[PDB]
Protein backbone atom coordinates (compact mmCIF):
# COMPACT_ATOMS: atom_id res chain seq x y z
CA UNK A 1 0.00 0.00 0.00
CA UNK A 2 1.67 2.99 -1.25
CA UNK A 3 0.94 5.36 1.89
CA UNK A 4 4.47 5.22 3.36
CA UNK A 5 3.75 7.43 6.67
CA UNK A 6 3.36 4.41 9.84
CA UNK A 7 2.07 1.30 9.97
CA UNK A 8 -1.21 0.20 7.42
CA UNK A 9 -4.88 -0.58 7.43
CA UNK A 10 -5.92 -4.29 5.74
CA UNK A 11 -7.12 -7.82 6.50
CA UNK A 12 -3.95 -9.78 5.72
CA UNK A 13 -3.60 -13.78 5.04
CA UNK A 14 -0.88 -15.39 7.10
CA UNK A 15 0.72 -18.61 7.11
CA UNK A 16 3.06 -20.49 8.79
CA UNK A 17 6.06 -22.05 7.07
CA UNK A 18 8.67 -23.54 9.05
CA UNK A 19 9.44 -25.38 12.75
CA UNK A 20 12.83 -26.28 13.94
CA UNK A 21 12.27 -28.49 17.31
CA UNK A 22 15.51 -26.73 19.39
CA UNK A 23 14.09 -27.46 22.99
CA UNK A 24 15.15 -24.78 25.47
CA UNK A 25 13.26 -22.12 26.79
CA UNK A 26 13.87 -18.13 25.36
CA UNK A 27 13.24 -15.57 27.39
CA UNK A 28 14.85 -12.63 25.29
CA UNK A 29 15.45 -11.69 21.58
CA UNK A 30 16.09 -8.57 19.74
CA UNK A 31 18.39 -8.22 16.04
CA UNK A 32 21.37 -5.99 15.73
CA UNK A 33 23.68 -4.88 12.49
CA UNK A 34 26.28 -2.98 10.18
CA UNK A 35 25.75 -0.10 8.15
CA UNK A 36 29.22 0.32 6.06
CA UNK A 37 28.84 1.44 2.75
CA UNK A 38 31.12 3.58 -0.14
CA UNK A 39 30.44 2.65 -3.43
CA UNK A 40 26.86 2.03 -3.45
CA UNK A 41 24.62 3.67 -6.08
CA UNK A 42 23.86 7.51 -5.29
CA UNK A 43 26.30 10.08 -6.44
CA UNK A 44 28.79 10.85 -3.72
CA UNK A 45 27.07 9.45 -0.56
CA UNK A 46 29.69 9.84 2.62
CA UNK A 47 26.95 9.54 4.67
CA UNK A 48 27.74 10.75 8.00
CA UNK A 49 24.48 9.12 9.18
CA UNK B 1 12.86 -29.63 40.58
CA UNK B 2 13.19 -29.20 36.53
CA UNK B 3 10.49 -29.88 33.73
CA UNK B 4 11.59 -31.12 30.03
CA UNK B 5 12.96 -30.32 27.61
CA UNK B 6 15.29 -29.03 30.33
CA UNK B 7 19.37 -29.01 30.35
CA UNK B 8 22.06 -27.74 33.06
CA UNK B 9 25.96 -27.94 32.94
CA UNK B 10 27.20 -27.13 36.51
CA UNK B 11 24.91 -28.38 39.52
CA UNK B 12 24.20 -25.77 41.41
CA UNK B 13 23.04 -25.69 44.82
CA UNK B 14 19.56 -27.74 45.36
CA UNK B 15 24.47 -27.84 51.24
CA UNK B 16 24.35 -30.81 49.27
CA UNK B 17 25.27 -34.69 49.34
CA UNK B 18 27.60 -36.78 47.72
CA UNK B 19 26.19 -36.03 43.86
CA UNK B 20 27.24 -38.47 41.53
CA UNK B 21 25.57 -42.21 40.59
CA UNK B 22 26.89 -44.95 38.45
CA UNK B 23 25.52 -47.66 36.35
CA UNK B 24 28.70 -49.86 36.54
CA UNK B 25 29.96 -52.87 35.21
CA UNK B 26 28.29 -53.98 38.75
CA UNK B 27 25.11 -55.30 36.80
CA UNK B 28 24.14 -57.42 40.16
CA UNK B 29 20.54 -55.21 39.37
Amino acid sequence: INLVRDLPQGFSALEPLVDLPIGINITRFQTLLALHRSYLTPGDSSSGW
Amino acid sequence: NLKPFERDISTEIYNCYFPLQSYGFQPTV
